């Protein structure tokens, strides 16, 4: 069959600047009539894909202008200028000249900005989950940037906690910044053990609280 | 050769070419009308596709294109009524000129050109070659520019529209046009081939049909059917594979059709998935080169019928460059004032045109004064009435001068001559019109006081006393109506109304009894004192009172003086003188009820052919229906290649079923006319006399008959259920089918579709043709252009050119007028129907404008339904188009099942009655009155008796016309009589065997006729259901005296004989006559005018036969001649039928009687 | 406008089977050419089957033919994609989609229906509240959380006082770990607004019909 391969995978661009994706294949997409069969979808975090132009230069309805494809023999290269915070997700090239269809994959777009450190907050285990004989001690990392930043669980001042369970949301088109959570799952017994919890994200962010019960 | 081009029109007056001019424009919009429809349909079905956008203004461009076709169609409207319209005018009023001035030149014409002319000729020639030109210059110019306007336009909207696709179907093109044209042809009105096949067939019937009596009395009934039934299977034969052959083209011509629409679909698919071209682009070029291609086809049998015009006006106009010689009308001519009668003939040497080989006259000179009462004298072959007509100008003399008192007649006026010589001829013609008009007809102004006293000087009013309407009696045709006497005497009383110079006399009182003769020729010394008069006729009564007597011999005129100086001259005048003191019904199915497997497969096939034009539809709307829906390339790609094959093998199944259709209907046609023209022949041969009396159908109608009941009987039956079969099959599944996808849509197409069917009929009938069924109309002008041909004979007294021509003018100013008004409805029709068709696709389609912007119906759906139901209305008033008419189908079956049930007990076929081992040869009438079946009223028989022994020569003599041919009918079983008593031999001939009489005996005939092949197949027919040896064929011929003329021949005793003899001479077919009645051996033998026409030696060699053959046969010869007379046993005289004298020939020689007064007539 | 709401997804077991549906308003259903697309959780699509208008024809890749089927009604205007013989490389969010026209192939997109292909069984969640230490404030703000915690198979749906709140939301991405999925979510609101009235957690697993609205509790 025919593979379709991003030249770029992901791609760090400013707002106001400038960029172009290039999607190559292999074999020549050419059908049979004659015209070239070539389309590029814009997935946003959390949406389906939208069309954005539906042949090499085209525009689909409603796209904007600053979208530009240009594509020559078997090299295609979508380049937009000026490209908003808005504009920002996954971008897929889809062919389908030969019989068997195939999309490319990648090309992820992050906008770069101001380094934004993160509003922390812990939460203590819930009355209802000591009861089963659990204790998760959760701490939200919301709108910071850039998306690398290290959180570290401290039990009763020293305890260098490791069993977290740690997941990233995806840059938001609002304001371009991350979020993150960090949740310390540990038993009912380990837990009434100690006191104070403490929760730093990585000039370290603090938060803490100390009871089991308030 | 053929007529020039621009003679054509030389008739044509300036208005009749500003018709033409404006025709040809109007022909020429008319045209190119069509292309530009198919173009605009292509941009709406391009405005339709895009009506559904993920319906606005939709009603409003629909409005718009509606506008669009509504004056596409109101154009043609124009356009075509006045194309029509003109071209009608400008040549109904052209024949209207040509039959004027062609039976004008036909009137002058030339002396005995009309006896060398064919009279069938003069008469048929006249309408068939006039109607054929009225057909080439008619309307056919007109569609044949039409069709060339339309290919170039077709071809100019494609080639502006799209020029690769119009390339490809350019390269298709050649093939598509010659298809149309082959198909046209073969399909344009194909009644000549079955004229064609038959001619071969149809002349021996005539053969039969011109002798049926001969053919009667020789055993040739059984023999003449089988001659004709062999030739009637070669045209059989050929005309099956010639049905094989139209039906093969047909089809081939559907699926080159259908692969134009299959190769078009694919190749501009390929065109509009790669954006090249739009669909309704598409549709566009397609259509439009389609229909000028197939155009080009429909110019084609105009251009066939304009070549065959040309070929039929090339006589007419040599017709009006004969010259007769002899101005009539010239009044150049010089006419004298002090007319006194004097006639001088000197060195006159003249010969007859028709046969100048032979000279009758070697020079005559004659002076005959004033009041001087010629007579001459001779036998029959010196030419009196050559002189007769060697003297009123009718030829002209080849040696010497003719003058009439002092100056001649080559520089004096022929009218004014002809005036004034009033001339009864032998045997008159009377015109057929009231007894008042016939004596009017001397001259212009004669009152009713000189039309008695003209009467009564011709003593012919008794007979006008007694019968109805006295001035007002319609004479029937050829003075069949009244007797001969009073015929004769009121043409006397017709040359008499003119008040003559000369009066020319030729045989007055041929038929005429004594006291009328008597007072005629008192009342011709009545009025002769003032005129010179020449007067011939054989009884020398109204001879002796003359003034001047003399005698012909040899064309000269030799003996002269008054009778006493003939008297002391002793040469052959003083020889005579010295001897002389509705039901109707339906059986058609039942007569090819035996063929019913053809007809059951024929049905099959047109089922199919009705499912031809729906199923197209569908498959036609669906690939539309694929550039209307929104689908990826190859989903696109894949269906349209799956419908135009699905039209690739809808083309194959439409080849094979017209093939299988068309096959097994012709076959069974044609086996249905082999089959009921043989019964109606049979049947024809198995008639009585009296069938043939009635004038009928003596010629005509039995001929015509043959012909017409092979060609109707088959569209009576196979066309009828083919073409209903089809058009319901077609027309009813079209319209279901509509009616599921969309009721309303369908209502509404409904109420218009008859008019598009009648469209069609009109159409296709106007390509045929109006048939010319006008002899109603133009039924009394043909009467008088007959009886002008009729009474040729009597327009040599009176030419009367002006009043015939008149009266046949007065009978075509009906027709004229009747032809005009009928141009302008035809016209008026043609236009409405040819508009209406792009009124019904405006109306149509802004209906379904309305539907689509309501989500009522898809585009594909209305798209369909009105395909469906348009192209199959169209396909139904095509189809309905080539049927014949059921009507005159049906009358011609009636007539030929009352044509079969007929029986006059001719006893024929049938072995009953009394058959007797033995017999002797004795004949005994009694009483015996016969009257003619067509002639009821007038008896030629009074009861009249006879007695013939064995070996009895018995002579009948008697005038012309008294029962002499009749008791040989009344022998030979042709009539039986209402009263008498035949014994032959103690049994009467009423209760025998038929068959049995009509073998023993066997007569010659009053004229030899023989067969179609040669003089041994004539001779043998002599004798039938018997082993002919060819021994007693030559000893036949030895006896007769004719083996030397067979002997010498080549080929000798297989020489082909044309019709009647018409090759050898006429003494040689009586000779054959006599051998063919030789072989017969008669025990009875009858002798009708034995030598008319023989030499006098011959006359010897047959009778010696005859004598020698004479005994132990009972023999009865009639005739003329006295020299079988003289020896003849017993001798029979009659006079209007009665037996008079009767016994030995010494007896009636002893009682001086009208039998001395007979045989004294040339001896001594 | 163009509605596309697909429906009919759930856990089957390797090897079993599973019927999808996809309901289209605002369209002319049977002019169109539909698709359905398949997207695996390493955010890769792929192009699983396309119908026709008429549904004469269909095209699928060599990578599932002869197990999948596709079908239409037009008249209710539905899709149908029937599915057999499943496999571990099924587990995957499918799209039904529609075709443009100017030969843009998928225009409108549904929402997406998920898939599950294990031989693991059913287990509802378990919602936690989550609120600061004694209700402590964080100024003029306050943010709430709220956990659900060993659930399969991954379709969640979690809002605040039913879809109330709205604005300051943050709903984290689920974490599979030992065959089980782990969700949180943060809601910030003004001081005067929480201890003033409650915020309630709704949460709804439709795999076991759970469905549990946990208010907040200082
Ligand atoms: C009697 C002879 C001369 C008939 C001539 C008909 C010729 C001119 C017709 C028949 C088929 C046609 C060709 C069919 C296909 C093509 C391919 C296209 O890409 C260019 C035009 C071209 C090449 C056409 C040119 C015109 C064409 C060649
Ligand atoms: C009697 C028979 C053999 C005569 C048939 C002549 C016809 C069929 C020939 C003459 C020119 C030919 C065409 C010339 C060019 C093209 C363009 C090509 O892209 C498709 C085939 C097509 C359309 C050809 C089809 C066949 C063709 C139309
Ligand atoms: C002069 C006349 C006879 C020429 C007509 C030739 C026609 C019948 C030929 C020329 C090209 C041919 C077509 C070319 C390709 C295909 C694709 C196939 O999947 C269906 C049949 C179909 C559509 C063929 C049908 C027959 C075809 C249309
Ligand atoms: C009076 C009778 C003959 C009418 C029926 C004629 C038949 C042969 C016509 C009527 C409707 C037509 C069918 C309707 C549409 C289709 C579907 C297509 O995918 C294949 C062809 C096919 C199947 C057509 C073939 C021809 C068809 C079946
Ligand atoms: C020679 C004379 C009789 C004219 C015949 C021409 C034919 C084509 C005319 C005469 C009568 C007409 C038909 C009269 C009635 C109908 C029923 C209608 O629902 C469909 C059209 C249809 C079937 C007409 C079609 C055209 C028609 C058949
Ligand atoms: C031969 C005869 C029957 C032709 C008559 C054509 C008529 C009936 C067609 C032509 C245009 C059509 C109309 C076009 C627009 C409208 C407006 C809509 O709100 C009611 C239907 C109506 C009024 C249609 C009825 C049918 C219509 C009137």
């Amino acid at each position: 069959d025919v593979l379709m391969t991003q030249t770029p995978v992901s791609l760090s661009v400013s707002l106001g600047d400038q960029a172009s994706i290039s999607c190559r294949s292999s074999q020549s997409i050419v059908h049979s009539t004659g015209n070239t069969y070539l389309e590029w979808y814009l997935q946003k975090p959390g949406q389906s894909p939208k069309l954005l132009i539906y042949k090499i230069s085209n525009r689909f309805s409603g796209v904007p202008d600053r979208f530009s494809g240009s594509g020559s023999g078997t090299d295609f290269t979508l380049k937009i200028s000026r490209v908003e915070a808005e504009d920002l997700g996954v971008y897929y090239c889809f062919q389908a000249s030969h019989a068997p269809r195939t999309f490319g994959g990648g090309t992820k777009l992050e906008i770069k900005r101001a380094d934004a450190a993160p509003t922390v907050s812990i939460f203590p285990p819930s009355s209802e989950q000591l009861t089963s004989g659990g204790a998760s001690v959760v701490c939200f990392l919301n709108n910071f940037y850039p998306k690398d930043i290290n959180v570290k669980w401290k039990i009763d001042g020293s305890e260098r906690q490791n069993g977290v369970l740690n997941s990233w949301t995806d840059q938001d088109s609002k304001d371009s910044t991350y979020s993150m959570s960090s949740t310390l799952t540990l038993t009912k017994d380990e837990y009434e053990r100690h006191n104070s919890y403490t929760c730093e994200a990585t000039s370290p962010i603090v938060k803490s609280f100390n009871r089991n019960e308030c | 050769p053929t007529v020039s081009v621009f003679s054509m029109f030389r008739y044509s007056n300036w208005l009749d070419k500003l018709y033409m001019v404006v025709g040809t424009l109007a022909a020429i919009i008319h045209g190119a009308g069509l292309p530009l429809m198919m173009l605009v349909f292509g941009e709406m079905t391009d405005i339709f596709a895009n009506a559904g956008n993920l319906f606005m203004n939709l009603e409003e461009d629909m409005t718009r294109y509606a506008y669009y076709y509504s004056g596409i169609g109101a154009g043609v409207l124009v356009a075509a009524y006045i194309q029509v319209s003109f071209w009608c005018l400008a040549a109904g009023r052209q024949i209207h000129k040509i039959r004027k001035q062609f039976f004008h030149a036909i009137m002058r014409q030339e002396i005995g050109w009309f006896d060398v002319h064919d009279v069938g000729e003069l008469n048929t020639r006249l309408t068939d070659d006039v109607s054929k030109i009225n057909e080439g210059i008619g309307d056919k110019i007109g569609m044949f520019f039409q069709s060339m306007a339309t290919f170039f336009t077709g071809f100019i909207v494609g080639f502006t529209r799209g020029w690769k696709l119009t390339l490809v179907i350019l390269a298709i093109s050649p093939v598509l046009g010659l298809s149309a044209a082959v198909w046209a042809k073969i399909l344009s009105s194909f009644t000549d081939k079955e004229l064609l096949a038959y001619a071969k067939a149809g002349a021996v019937a005539e053969e039969v049909l011109a002798a049926i009596r001969t053919v009667i009395a020789f055993g040739g009934q059984k023999k003449e059917l089988e001659r004709y039934n062999k030739n009637l299977e070669e045209a059989k034969r050929i005309g099956i594979k010639k049905a094989i052959t139209a039906n093969i083209s047909i089809g081939a011509a559907f699926l080159l059709i259908y692969a134009s629409y299959a190769l078009a679909f694919w190749y501009g698919t390929t065109l509009v998935l790669s954006g090249e071209y739009s669909i309704g682009q598409v549709l566009t070029v397609f259509f439009s080169v389609l229909i000028g291609a197939f155009s080009v086809g429909q110019a084609s049998p105009s251009i066939e019928a304009f070549a065959n015009a040309r070929g039929a006006a090339y006589e007419i106009f040599k017709i009006i460059d004969n010259k007769p010689s002899i101005d009539s009308y010239s009044k150049s001519g010089h006419k004298p004032d002090n007319i006194k009668g004097n006639l001088e003939f000197r060195n006159v040497h003249f010969s007859y045109p028709s046969r100048k080989e032979v000279k009758i006259l070697k020079g005559l000179n004659l002076k005959v004064q004033s009041g001087q009462t010629v007579a001459l004298v001779g036998n029959s072959g010196c030419g009196k009435s050559t002189t007769v007509q060697l003297m009123q100008r009718l030829y002209d003399p080849t040696e010497g001068m003719v003058s009439v008192d002092g100056q001649d007649i080559r520089t004096i006026n022929v009218r004014f001559l002809r005036e004034i010589i009033g001339v009864v001829s032998q045997e008159p013609v009377l015109f057929a019109t009231t007894i008042a008009e016939n004596i009017r007809y001397g001259r212009e102004n004669v009152t009713m006081d000189e039309i008695e006293k003209a009467v009564k000087e011709a003593n012919a009013y008794d007979f006008i006393m007694k019968l109805p309407h006295k001035f007002d009696t319609l004479v029937g045709e050829r003075g069949a109506q009244l007797s001969g006497g009073q015929k004769q005497r009121i043409a006397i009383a017709r040359a008499l109304v003119r008040n003559p110079k000369i009066l020319l006399l030729d045989e007055a009182t041929s038929a005429l009894d004594t006291e009328s003769e008597a007072v005629v020729q008192v009342a011709l010394d009545k009025a002769r004192k003032g005129r010179t008069t020449i007067v011939i006729a054989h009884r020398l009564s109204t001879v002796r009172n003359a003034d001047v007597i003399a005698g012909f011999d040899d064309g000269v005129i030799v003996e002269k003086g008054n009778h006493d100086e003939l008297m002391k001259e002793k040469g052959i005048y003083f020889k005579l003188v010295t001897m002389q003191t509705p039901v109707s019904f339906w059986r058609i199915m039942k007569l090819n009820l035996t063929e019913w497997p053809y007809f059951v497969v024929g049905v099959f096939c047109a089922i199919i052919n009705g499912g031809l034009q729906p199923a197209f539809a569908i498959i036609f709307s669906k690939i539309i229906g694929v550039f209307t829906r929104i689908d990826d390339p190859e989903t696109k790609r894949q269906n349209s290649n799956l419908f135009s094959l699905l039209f690739l093998a809808l083309g194959i199944i439409s080849f094979i079923t017209f093939f299988l259709q068309g096959f097994t209907f012709g076959k069974a046609g044609e086996i249905l006319t082999k089959r009921l023209r043989y019964m109606v022949f049979r049947s024809m041969l198995r008639q009585d006399v009296s069938w043939f009396d009635d004038p009928k159908n003596t010629t005509g109608a039995l001929t015509t008959r043959l012909a017409n009941d092979a060609a109707q009987v088959k569209g009576a039956i196979g066309s009828r259920l083919a073409v209903i079969t089809q058009n319901i099959a077609n027309l009813g599944t079209g319209i279901i089918i509509s009616f599921i996808y969309g009721w309303q849509l369908t209502l509404l197409l409904l109420a218009i579709v008859p008019i598009i069917a009648i469209a069609g009929v009109v159409e296709m009938k106007m390509l045929s043709g109006q048939a010319l069924k006008d002899k109603k109309e133009l039924e009394g002008a043909g009467k008088i252009a007959t009886e002008a041909i009729e009474n040729f004979r009597t327009v040599v007294s009176l030419t009367q050119e002006q009043k015939f021509e008149h009266m046949y003018a007065q009978s075509l100013q009906v027709p004229y007028r009747n032809s005009l008004r009928k141009a302008h409805i035809f016209g008026i029709t043609f236009s409405f129907t040819q508009a209406m068709m792009y009124f019904s696709y405006a109306g149509c389609f802004r209906f379904g404008a309305y539907l689509v912007a309501h989500k009522l119906m898809s585009f594909e759906d209305v798209l369909l339904v009105f395909s469906a139901v348009v192209f199959g209305a169209m396909a139904v008033g095509q189809v309905s188009s080539f049927a014949p008419d059921y009507a005159k189908a049906k009358i011609s079956a009636a007539h030929i099942i009352m044509i079969i049930e007929k029986t006059p007990l001719i006893d024929s076929y049938s072995t009953e009655g009394l058959m007797p081992n033995t017999l002797e040869g004795n004949v005994t009438f009694g009483e015996v009155v016969f009257n003619y079946p067509t002639r009821p009223d007038i008896p030629v028989l009074q009861g009249l008796s006879l007695e013939v022994k064995k070996g009895q020569t018995l002579a009948l003599v008697g005038s012309s016309g008294c029962g002499k041919s009749t008791v040989v009918q009344l022998l030979e079983r042709f009539y039986d009589p209402l009263a008498g008593k035949v014994l032959l031999d103690g049994k009467e001939i009423k209760r025998l065997n038929v068959q049995w009489l009509r073998a023993h005996l066997g007569i010659v005939s009053q004229e030899p006729i023989l067969f179609d092949c040669s003089i041994a197949e004539n001779i043998a027919y002599g004798d039938n259901s018997r082993v002919v040896s060819q021994e007693e064929i030559v000893r036949a011929a030895k006896e007769a005296n004719i083996h030397a003329f067979i002997e010498s021949l080549p080929n000798k005793y297989s020489t082909k004989v044309g019709d009647k003899g018409t090759q050898l001479s006429g003494g040689q077919k009586q000779r054959i006559a006599i051998a063919r009645a030789l072989v017969r051996q008669p025990h009875i033998l009858l002798l009708d005018e034995a030598t008319s026409a023989l030499d006098t030696e011959s006359e010897k060699v047959v009778q010696e036969a005859l004598d020698k053959a004479r005994e132990g046969r009972t023999c009865i010869v009639i005739a003329h001649r006295l020299s079988t007379i003289q020896n003849a046993d017993l001798i029979v005289v009659f006079q209007n039928g009665r037996v008079k004298e009767h016994g030995t020939h010494q007896q009636l020689l002893a009682q001086k009687g009208i039998y001395f007064s007979m045989v004294s007539v040339q001896a001594g | 406008e163009v509605i596309l709401v697909e429906s009919g997804g759930g856990l089957v077991k390797p090897g079993g089977s599973l019927k999808l549906s996809c309901a289209a308003s605002g369209f002319t259903f049977s002019s169109y050419t539909m698709s359905w697309v398949r997207q695996t959780p390493e955010k890769r699509l792929e192009w699983v089957a396309t119908i026709s208008s008429g549904g004469g024809n269909t095209y699928y890749p060599d990578s599932v033919k002869g197990r999948f089927t596709i079908s239409r009604d037009n008249a209710k205007n539905n899709l149908y994609l029937q599915m057999s013989s499943l496999r571990s490389e099924d587990t995957a969010l499918y799209y039904c989609a529609r075709y443009y026209r100017y030969e843009a192939w998928f225009a409108s997109w549904g929402q997406g229906t998920l898939v599950t292909v294990s031989a693991a069984k059913t287990t509802a969640p378990s919602v936690y509240p989550l609120a600061p230490v004694c209700g402590d404030t964080t100024g003029s703000s306050v943010t709430l959380g709220c956990l659900v915690k060993g659930y399969f198979p991954e379709p969640v749906t979690l809002t605040w006082n039913s879809g109330s709140l709205s604005s300051g939301v943050h709903t984290f991405p689920a974490v599979l770990q030992s065959d089980l999925y782990t969700l949180s979510s943060s809601v910030t609101v003004t001081s005067s607004t929480w201890p003033s009235q409650s915020i309630t957690c709704n949460v709804a697993h439709p795999a076991s019909s759970t469905k549990v609205d946990k208010k907040i509790e200082p």
